[PDB]
């Protein structure tokens, strides 16, 4: 499961998330058209930087229930809400009563990963339709 | 190792009403001496306006 969330960060936030999650080459643009390049893993050029500042940097995270997740929150079936840090899907103490679970993403933002006992992923979200076949009937015409 | 969660929710609505009536009746002297030309007092006006004054 990959969750791919776009998030807005100034230069110095922009920094030190670029060297956590290694960059090789590549340029990040901002709103007034101020950049940075990094080029292997290093800080080349930067072009009339301004405070505040947003850099767009998407950004992928794998969820999966052995996986410890930053932040998240859950429901129960009662309707009690919850939340965690640093701790895995599996590792809740009371998943039987567990609802809902979502993840949440610094913007205060709510992403869906748990539904129902699975990840979302593999939940499957039946439609609705009355049952019925093919009607396969001859119908008298109005011409 | 023990761990536990809860849970209330305690929802109270109310109606209250309240109709208070009372009436006081205060006797005096001085109301009975007022009345005594309260009657009078309508012909007094009929008097000077509509009729005739000499004999």
């Amino acid at each position: 499961l990959i969750i791919k969330h776009q998030m807005k960060l100034h230069l110095n936030e922009l920094v030190d998330w670029a060297w956590r999650n290694g960059v090789t080459s590549e340029k990040f643009h901002s709103n007034n058209g101020s950049y940075v390049i990094f080029d292997h893993s290093a800080v080349v050029e930067t072009y009339i930087i301004n405070k505040n500042d947003l850099f767009n940097v998407t950004e992928e995270i794998e969820i999966t229930l052995d996986k410890p997740i930053d932040y998240f929150l859950e429901k129960d079936m009662y309707g009690n809400y919850r939340e965690h840090f640093g701790i895995a899907i599996n590792d809740l103490l009371f998943l039987n009563t567990t609802v809902n679970i979502w993840l949440v993403n610094d913007d205060n933002s709510h992403i869906l990963i748990y539904k129902d006992g699975k990840l979302i992923d593999e939940y499957m979200y039946h439609q609705f339709e009355y049952e019925a076949n093919q009607n396969k009937h001859i119908y008298p015409n109005n011409k | 190792l023990r761990n536990g969660e809860s849970d209330t929710k305690r929802n109270t609505q109310s109606q209250n009403e309240m109709n208070r009536t009372g009436l006081t009746k205060q006797y005096l002297i001085d109301n009975l001496q007022k009345l005594y030309s309260m009657r009078d007092t309508i012909f007094k006006t009929y008097d000077k306006e509509c009729f005739l004054h000499i004999w």
